[PDB]
C-alpha cells in the first residue's frame, strides 16, 4: 500500500485487479489491520474471494483498492499471489 | 389534441434545460465567501483553477544569474498588471462540469 | 363511502372514484366525479378544497382514512351537471416548487429533512437509508432532488425507497408493506409478459470523475449475450461506488404482469410487496375504481427490472 | 463557527461530524441564531439529535455543515459534548 | 397510458445525453500514450493545445 | 403510426440542437472585421478576452531595478512569441454564452 502516514487500512478490505471485457477483476480480501508507517507505505497479507487458479494473478496485476479509505494513495502487488489450487484432477485422483 | 402537444412541449424544454445545466463556460465574480458564479444562488467555496493564475503579485522567478565577483548580475522579475493572481472582485469566466468548477482567468472589454 | 371534504359529505353525489398510483408518479391520486345540482353547487368546491376519502379497510375492516390530499384541479360541465374532480396528495405541490440548493457529501434522509425543514413540510421519523451520496447541486424540483437523490441511493446498493404523503411525509421502503395480499385468489385476468426490452447484460463504467475509475462487470454474458450498457455519471467517483451501480444495473429485461382483480384490496399502493401464484413481486403502478362494484387493476414486476427502469 | 463576519446563523440548522464508509455522521442541531463576530467566530450551543452516547463525540469532530450557507468558512467543537445518557440496563434497572 | 410516458421518457434522456456528447468543458491527464479525457475509454492521440502551454 | 415516431423524433432533434445551441467553447479566428467563429454567420463586432492575452507586444514589464550609482541595473522584459497579444490572423478557441463571447487564448498543435 501508499498513502498518508496514520491512516489504518482494516481487515476485511477489498482490492480488485483491473476488469476488461476478456477477464472480469478477480477480488482479494485484506486479511491484517495495519496503519501506514514513516515509509508512506504498509505490506498486507490478502486472500483471493474466490477459490481457483484465476486468484493466482501476476505481480502488479492488483492495483484497483474498490473502496474510500481516505488518505490511501494507490496499491501494488510485488509477490504473484500464490496458491489457489483448483479441483484435483481426475487422472491423479485416480 | 393540442393540449397534448402543449404538455409535450413542455417537457421538451424542461428536459433540456435539466440536460444543459452544470455544462459549458460560465461568467463569474470571487468574493470573500468564495467564487460567485452567474446564475447561481450559492457561492462555491471549493474550486479549482488554471496554474497560471496561481504567479506570486510580485518577483514570481529569480530568472538568473549572469555574472559573480567584479560585478553581480542578478535580478528578481516583477509580475506584470495582467497576470497577477486572483483577488477579490474579480470578474473571470468558469468552466462548469457538475459540482466541479474550474476558473480559466480574469476577462476584459477587446480593443479594435 | 364517505368523502369529507372541509365539513360536508359528499358521498351522496359520487358517480365513481379511481385512487391510482405509479412507482414514480407525482403523487397518489385520486380521481371522483360527481354529479353538481343545486345542492352541491350551493357548497362551491373550489381547486385546493382538502379532499379526505374514508372507507372500510380490507385489513382490520373498520373505516380509515385512505387518502388526504387536496383537490388539484375541478372540470365542471354545463349542459350535464357533472362536476368531476382530480384529487393530488400534498407530493404534487413538491413537483412544482422549484428551488436550487447545494449539497456536501451526505445521505439522502439528511437531505430530505433539509428539504421539509426549509419548506416546513410536516414528515415522520425517517428512515435512514444509509447510502452516502456525492457532491451535487440541484436545480429541478423539490419531488425531483428527491427522486433524483433516491435513485443515487439505490444505486451504491441502497435499499429502494419512496415519498408518499398522507397526513405528514412519509419515506416509504418499497419492500416493507405489512400485508403480502396474494391475488391468485381474485385472478380476473392476468398478463404475464417477459422481454428482453431492458435488458442489462454488461456495464462499462467510464468515470468522469476521479477516485481513473473505469471497468467492465458483466453478469450473464454467456446466457443473454453482452447486453451492454455505459454508465458516465460524475456521481461514482469511487471503485466500490461503481461496482454497487454496475450491480444496481444487470436484470433479464422488463418481466412483469398485467394483473386484473375482481375484488378492490383497499390498502394496496405502489411499492408494496404482492403474491401472485407462489412467486413475490413489487406493484410498479396500482389502479383502483371504486364504482358500484369494486374493482381493481393491478401492474406488478421484480426487484431487478425496477431497479433497473425506475432506478 | 468560523466564517465572514455578519453571516447569520439561524436556530435548526444541522451541523454533522464526518461520515465514513463505516460510521453514519452523528447529528447535531443548533439551538440558537446568532452571528459572527468581530472575531470571524462565534460560539453557538447545540445538541445531538439522537439521543444516546453516541452523541457525546469528541472535540473537533462535529467539522461538516449539512445546509450550505454562504460565509460560513469552517465550524469545529473546541470541547467534547457531554450528557448523552443512554436507556437505562434492566439490570441496573432490576 | 403510463407505458408510453415512461418509454418517451427514456427517449428524452437518451437523446439528451446524446447531444449532449462530445461538448462543454472536461477533465484529462497526459500519458504517454497521449491525452487521456475523463469519461472516454480510448486516449486521444492527436490534440491541439493554447500556445501559452508551448513554452520552453 | 410510424409517421407520429418520426415526426416527434424530429422534434427530439430540433430541440436538442435549439438547446445546445450557443453553447460550449468554439473554435475563431480573428478578422479586421472582428471575431469570426466557426459556424457563425456574421462576425462578433463586440467580444470579451482574457487579462492574459492583452500583454504588451514588447516590453511589458520593467520588473525590477537591482543598483543606482555605481552602477544602474535596470531592464525591461520583452514579450515572448507565444504570449503576444491577439493579431488578425489568429486561430483562437472561444467560449460561449449566448450573446457574450470570450476568447479564451490561442490555439496551436500539440507535441508528442
Ligand atoms: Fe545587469
Amino acid at each position: 500500500f501508499t498513502g498518508v502516514q496514520g491512516t489504518i487500512i482494516t481487515k476485511g478490505t477489498i482490492v480488485t485487479t483491473i476488469a476488461t471485457d476478456e477477464k472480469q477483476s478477480i477480488e482479494f480480501e485484506l486479511l491484517e489491520t495495519k496503519t501506514i508507517g514513516e515509509n508512506e507505505t504498509v505490506d498486507i497479507k490478502a486472500e483471493s474471494r474466490i477459490v481457483g487458479t484465476i486468484g493466482n494473478v501476476s505481480k502488479g496485476s492488483i492495483s484497483v483498492l474498490l473502496g474510500s479509505i481516505s488518505g490511501v494513495k494507490s496499491i501494488t502487488n510485488k509477490e504473484d499471489f500464490r496458491g489457489g489450487t483448483d479441483i484435483e484432477d481426475e487422472e491423479h485422483f485416480r | 389534441f393540442n393540449g397534448i402537444a402543449r404538455i409535450l412541449k413542455e417537457n421538451m424544454n424542461k428536459s433540456v434545460a435539466n440536460g444543459t445545466f452544470g455544462m459549458g463556460c460560465e461568467l463569474a465574480e470571487i468574493t470573500a465567501n468564495g467564487l460567485k458564479v452567474n446564475g447561481y444562488k450559492d457561492e462555491i467555496q471549493d474550486y479549482l483553477v488554471l496554474e497560471n493564475l496561481t504567479l506570486k503579485e510580485d518577483y514570481f522567478t529569480f530568472s538568473d544569474e549572469a555574472l559573480s565577483g567584479e560585478y553581480r548580475h542578478k535580478h528578481k522579475i516583477e509580475t506584470p498588471k495582467e497576470l497577477k493572481p486572483l483577488r477579490i472582485g474579480d470578474n473571470v469566466l468558469v468552466a462548469v462540469m457538475g459540482a466541479e468548477f474550474v476558473v480559466i482567468g480574469r476577462v476584459v472589454n477587446a480593443k479594435p | 363511502k364517505i368523502i369529507l371534504n372541509g365539513k360536508y359529505d359528499i358521498a351522496n353525489f359520487n358517480e365513481g372514484i379511481t385512487l391510482s398510483e405509479a412507482i414514480d408518479g407525482v403523487a397518489y391520486k385520486m380521481d371522483v366525479s360527481l354529479v353538481e345540482p343545486k345542492q352541491l353547487k350551493d357548497i362551491n368546491i373550489k381547486k385546493g378544497d382538502k379532499i379526505i376519502l374514508i372507507d372500510i379497510a380490507y385489513e382490520s375492516k373498520k373505516e380509515e382514512t385512505i387518502f388526504d390530499g387536496v383537490v388539484w384541479e375541478t372540470r365542471r360541465s354545463e349542459k350535464s351537471k357533472k362536476l368531476t374532480l382530480s384529487c393530488r396528495e400534498r407530493t404534487v405541490y413538491m413537483e412544482e416548487s422549484e428551488e436550487q440548493y447545494q449539497f456536501k457529501e451526505n445521505t439522502a434522509t439528511q437531505r430530505i429533512e433539509y428539504y421539509c425543514k426549509q419548506w416546513n413540510i410536516p414528515y415522520y421519523n425517517l428512515a435512514n437509508t444509509g447510502k452516502k451520496l456525492a457532491k451535487v447541486i440541484h436545480k429541478t424540483n423539490i419531488l425531483d432532488m428527491i427522486k433524483k437523490d433516491l435513485k443515487e441511493t439505490a444505486t451504491k446498493g441502497g435499499d429502494l425507497f419512496r415519498v408518499r404523503m398522507d397526513n405528514k411525509l412519509k419515506l416509504f421502503k418499497l419492500g416493507t408493506n405489512a400485508n403480502v395480499y396474494k391475488l391468485d385468489s381474485i385472478l380476473e385476468d392476468a398478463n404475464f409478459t417477459s422481454s428482453f426490452n431492458d435488458a442489462v447484460t454488461s456495464v462499462k463504467v467510464l468515470g468522469k470523475s476521479k477516485d481513473p475509475i473505469i471497468g467492465t462487470y458483466k453478469k450473464d454474458a454467456d446466457k443473454f449475450g453482452t447486453l451492454q450498457k455505459i454508465k458516465q455519471d460524475e456521481k461514482i467517483k469511487n471503485a466500490k461506488e461503481a461496482k454497487k451501480a454496475a450491480e444496481a444495473m444487470f436484470n433479464s429485461g422488463e418481466e412483469t404482469i398485467s394483473v386484473d382483480c375482481a375484488v378492490d384490496i383497499n390498502r394496496i399502493r405502489a411499492g408494496d410487496k404482492v403474491s401472485l401464484k407462489s412467486k413475490e413481486y413489487y406493484v410498479i403502478d396500482v389502479t383502483h375504481t371504486l364504482d358500484s362494484r369494486p374493482k381493481m387493476k393491478l401492474n406488478i414486476g421484480s426487484l431487478e427490472y425496477i431497479r433497473r427502469k425506475f432506478y
